[PDB]
DNA sequence: GTCCCTGTTCGGGCGCCC
DNA sequence: GGTGGGCGCCCGAACAGGGACTG
């Protein structure tokens, strides 16, 4: 009696079928424990191979505690729904608390002749069986489709809090919710605590910051030091057209030793100070689209130091960041492109309320054999592997 | 018998009418065995479909089979998710105190088949003595060779077994499709007697258990080895020796090394494999190259010297330890305890127009990784023949973000190397070479060439070319006109982006020579410009090799 | 737009298993 | 001759993506 709404999937596609890749016996045992609870409380049935359709499963242990989470990739089901504002002073607040609700979308049972979609398949340590296959009967974790169906109730949940507490923003995108405060944090928590106690029934946005394009200083330069200014700059072009290069490119003018002594003239060294400055700038002419993919893209410097920048158009970037992880003796990439990437994907959520696309450094073998061990959200982004022109590296690098 | 177990319900794709034609010498019967055993039922001659049938031998010639061409109706039945991901590995056995060995008697003729889809299956024979109206069944079974019953009986299977395996939280039951191997914490005779309640149980269900009961017989076969209480080994494997050889000839080769390579170490299929390299036919003789031949040879060697594998436990560790062999190929062995092998393999993919050892590496500890946790379901640790530091100095410099995992140097010769770095800084002293090509894409004649501060140039006029090339042979010319130290100004990205790569090997004779003489050098360093930008002296080697195109 | 040149997917052949 | 499904290994076809190009 508790009533289903029709869903279906954009047209003239069909659902997903994607294949389930290695897990390990602590992710499989893991998951062939909740997926017991999962289906005995009525959430989840059984399912043989008539089901064409198929979606991976891996497991996260979400906390350094001993409660695991799991998750489905439902990228792949996802972009196939059918589907349809943003707050925009959650990005300002003094801190924001991010809740995993999460086990609230079981509450609703998933419509019958969707269920088919949302199947999926838990392996066997050496193959010592076939797989055994499940699908949902109730609003799943991680498909665009939950947070849709039950925003109604949510918003009914939600209704008090957020008017009793008015300068607080609540925010909701997947599994996750995202409550925002200009309290102190300490009154932030009672608060945070206050809406959980309620819903029985740690991020810092004003501190982020963009990392600039930033022109080298130095008291002399050589034809090297300056053709690596040259074409650095005619680079940042293609972003700040108010750009200059011809009155300092007129100093590399034969066929000059990389290493010989040029000296910087009247205008050149002015110039480089023109342009010094329009790099301060505001990129001019970038407009968030919220129909176009959002791309982000990211290199690796060194020493921990990663950098980002986020477009829908090319040179026209609607952030650049810089990431910095640690400098070790026993420091590992790809965790940190893992962290990299999930950092990233939450101000992207943060601020424009959808998540970005990345292209990611690295060999797909590599980062697909890993990922999974040090991941830490609920969702999951699209990404695409690059490989990365060492040049392009330059030109958003730091100096020291 | 048939099972009581519920049927599983398939549809044909979502427009299609089911399968239908004819066939045809002495029709002989035992499908009138099948009918009294429930297996087919005749039918009345309103149902619409046929397909056809024919007779053959079996696997091991000791029957004279039946068997039905659904080659058209699986082409109209709906999809499946199969059910099998893997192959179990002997070596991912875990030893338990008693065991067996069972198989399932005429398993898939032992599960319904959904009665709703039936009619499809309708198959008729042509008659009795060459010509009356014929006969016509239809199956209410898993039919022989539609592309439904394994994916289903599989399932099936596991649905049934599953009582056992919590009724028995920890008898241990691999089971691939209709055969099965049995683990006991027990002592023979209560597994003995456990055995049975399982066989009992099967036969509940409507799978029988001939002997074929595996007893107390160790070698126990199994999924094509031979089992033992403390080791394990293939099923001889033997090669195909023959003194001429065609394509499929060899294919026969490769597989069965491959298969072979699993557990005799340094099995090695480079040369042999090339062989297939442009081919336009299936069939076609191959020339049994001379480095092929030679390596041929070598793995022959190997086979004969005889070898075991053992089991596992969660209580020592795993171990890889990788070793260079030949030329872009590699070989590896998981073990436990020192020269006791556990599994071993075999990594020599070629992805990439140009690597070095180091990526090769890093690739092989990939696969060995997944593999790792396919079998055991842990990540191994590894014994590299590669020394601590030139992995981070790789690991430093390069760009992409790369990492292998918890490891330690091995001395296994050949070691890893980078055969030469690049020099982060503009070199005092060295001529500055100012490279830059062009070339006609209409004519496809080009331009390469140089230009240095000492005020040197060449200017090679290449041909059938494309602008790619020359701006790589314009390097080339540059690194073999300068002596042991050079800076080099390149306008290609194209160009910078290989070399910074640290290539030891590529499809291209031309990169290949171009890291010859980068290995001869002392030091380089390689920079960028910007193209069509007036710069000193891009601008100079510009012209030079622009005239013509 | 056209060329290049890289990467990727896929299907075919064989291996081995039921 | 005219049988299904699975994993693996290779290789070549189809593409995808970029980066340079033409007048
Ligand atoms: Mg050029």
């Amino acid at each position: 009696p508790i009533e289903t709404v029709p869903v279906k999937l954009k047209p003239g596609m069909d659902g997903p079928k994607v294949k389930q890749w290695p897990l390990t016996e602590e992710k499989i045992k893991a998951l062939v424990e909740i997926c017991t609870e999962m289906e005995k409380e009525g959430k989840i049935s059984k399912i043989g191979p008539e089901n064409p359709y198929n979606t991976p499963v891996f497991a996260i242990k979400k906390k350094d505690s001993t409660k695991w989470r799991k998750l489905v990739d439902f990228r792949e089901l996802n972009k196939r729904t059918q589907d349809f504002p943003h707050p925009a002073g959650l990005k300002k607040k003094k801190s924001v608390t991010v809740l995993d609700v999460g086990d609230a979308y079981f509450s609703v049972p998933l419509d019958e002749d969707f269920r088919k979609y949302t199947a999926f398949t838990i392996p066997s340590i050496n193959n010592e069986t076939p797989g055994i296959r499940y699908q949902y009967n109730v609003l799943p974790q991680g498909w665009k489709g939950s947070p849709a169906i039950f925003q109604s109730s949510m918003t009914k949940i939600l209704e008090p809090f957020r008017k009793q507490n008015p300068d607080i923003v609540i925010y909701q995108y997947m599994d996750d919710l995202y409550v925002g405060s200009d309290l102190e944090i300490g009154q932030h928590r009672t608060k945070i605590e206050e809406l959980r106690q309620h819903l029985l029934r740690e991020l810092h946005p004003d501190k982020w910051t963009v990392q600039p394009i930033v022109l080298p200083e130095k008291d002399s330069w050589t034809v090297n030091d300056i053709q690596k200014l040259v074409g650095k700059l005619n680079w940042a072009s293609q972003i700040y057209p108010g750009i200059k290069v011809r009155q300092l490119s007129k100093l590399l003018r034969g066929t000059k030793a990389l290493t010989e002594v040029i000296p910087l003239t009247e205008e050149a060294e002015l110039e480089l100070a023109e342009n010094r400055e329009i790099l301060k700038e505001p990129v001019h002419g970038v407009y968030y689209d919220p129909s176009k993919d959002l791309i982000a893209e990211i290199q690796k410097q060194g020493q921990g130091q990663w950098t980002y920048q986020i477009y829908q158009e090319p040179f026209k970037n609607l952030k650049t960041g810089k990431y910095a992880r640690m400098r070790g003796a026993h420091t590992n990439d790809v965790k940190q492109l893992t962290e990299a990437v999930q950092k990233i994907t939450t101000e992207s959520i943060v601020i424009w309320g959808k998540t970005p696309k990345f292209k990611l450094p690295i060999q797909k073998e590599t980062w697909e054999t890993w990922w999974t061990e040090y991941w830490q959200a609920t969702w999951i982004p699209e990404w695409e592997f690059v490989n990365t022109p060492p040049l392009v590296k330059l030109w958003y690098q730091l100096e020291k | 018998p048939i099972s009581p177990i519920e049927t599983v319900p398939v549809k044909l794709k979502p427009g299609m009418d089911g399968p239908k034609v004819k066939q045809w010498k002495a029709l002989v019967e035992i499908c009138t065995e099948m009918e009294k055993e429930g297996k087919i039922s005749k039918i009345g001659p309103e149902n619409p479909y046929n397909t056809p049938v024919f007779a053959i031998k079996k696997k091991d010639s000791t029957k004279w089979r039946k068997l039905v061409d659904f080659r058209e109706l699986n082409k109209r039945t709906q999809d499946f998710w199969e059910v099998q991901l893997g192959i179990p590995h002997p070596a991912g056995l875990k030893k338990k105190k008693s065991v067996t060995v069972l198989d399932v008697g005429d398993a898939y003729f032992s599960v319904p088949l959904d009665e709703d889809f039936r009619k499809y299956t309708a198959f008729t024979i042509p008659s009795i003595n060459n010509e009356t109206p014929g006969i016509r069944y239809q199956y209410n079974v898993l039919p022989q060779g539609w592309k439904g019953s394994p994916a289903i009986f599989q399932s099936s299977m596991t649905k049934i077994l599953e009582p056992f395996r919590k009724q028995n939280p920890d008898i241990v039951i691999y089971q691939y499709m209709d055969d099965l191997y049995v683990g006991s914490d027990l002592e023979i005779g209560q597994h003995r007697t456990k055995i049975e309640e399982l066989r009992q149980h099967l036969l509940r269900w409507g799978l029988t258990t001939p002997d074929k009961k595996h007893q107390k017989e160790p070698p126990f076969l199994w999924m094509g080895y031979e089992l033992h209480p403390d080791k394990w080994t293939v099923q001889p494997i033997v090669l195909p020796e023959k003194d001429s050889w065609t394509v499929n000839d060899i294919c026969k080769l490769v597989g069965k090394l491959n298969w072979a390579s699993q557990i005799y170490p340094g099995i090695k299929v480079r040369q042999l494999s090339k062989l297939l390299r442009g081919t336009k036919a299936l069939t076609e003789v191959i020339p049994l190259t001379e480095e092929a031949e030679l390596e041929l040879a070598e793995n022959r060697e190997i086979l004969k010297e005889p070898v075991h594998g053992v089991y596992y436990d969660p209580s020592k560790d795993l171990i890889a330890e990788i070793q260079k062999q030949g030329q872009g190929q590699w070989t590896y062995q998981i073990y436990q305890e020192p020269f006791k092998n556990l599994k071993t393999g075999k990594y020599a993919r070629m992805r990439g127009a140009h690597t070095n050892d180091v990526k090769q590496l890093t690739e092989a500890v990939q696969k060995i990784t997944t593999e790792s946790i396919v079998i055991w379901g842990k990540t191994p640790k590894f014994k590299l023949p590669i020394q601590k530091e030139t992995w981070e100095t790789w690991w430093t410099e390069y760009w992409q973000a790369t990492w292998i995992p918890e490891w330690e140097f091995v001395n296994t010769p050949p070691l890893v190397k980078l055969w030469y770095q690049l020099e982060k800084e503009p070199i005092v002293g060295a001529e500055t070479f100012y490279v830059d090509g062009a070339a006609n894409r209409e004519t496809k004649l080009g331009k390469a060439g140089y230009v240095t501060n000492r005020g040197r140039q060449k200017v090679v006029t290449l041909t059938d070319t494309t602008n790619q090339k020359t701006e790589l042979q314009a390097i080339y010319l540059a690194l073999q006109d300068s002596g042991l130290e050079v800076n080099i100004v390149t306008d290609s990205q194209y160009a910078l982006g290989i070399i910074q790569a640290q290539p030891d090997q590529s499809e291209s004779e031309l990169v290949n020579q171009i890291i010859e003489q980068l290995i001869k050098k002392e030091k380089v360093y390689l920079a960028w410009v910007p193209a069509h930008k007036g710069i000193g002296g891009n601008e100079q080697v510009d012209k030079l090799v622009s005239a013509g195109i």
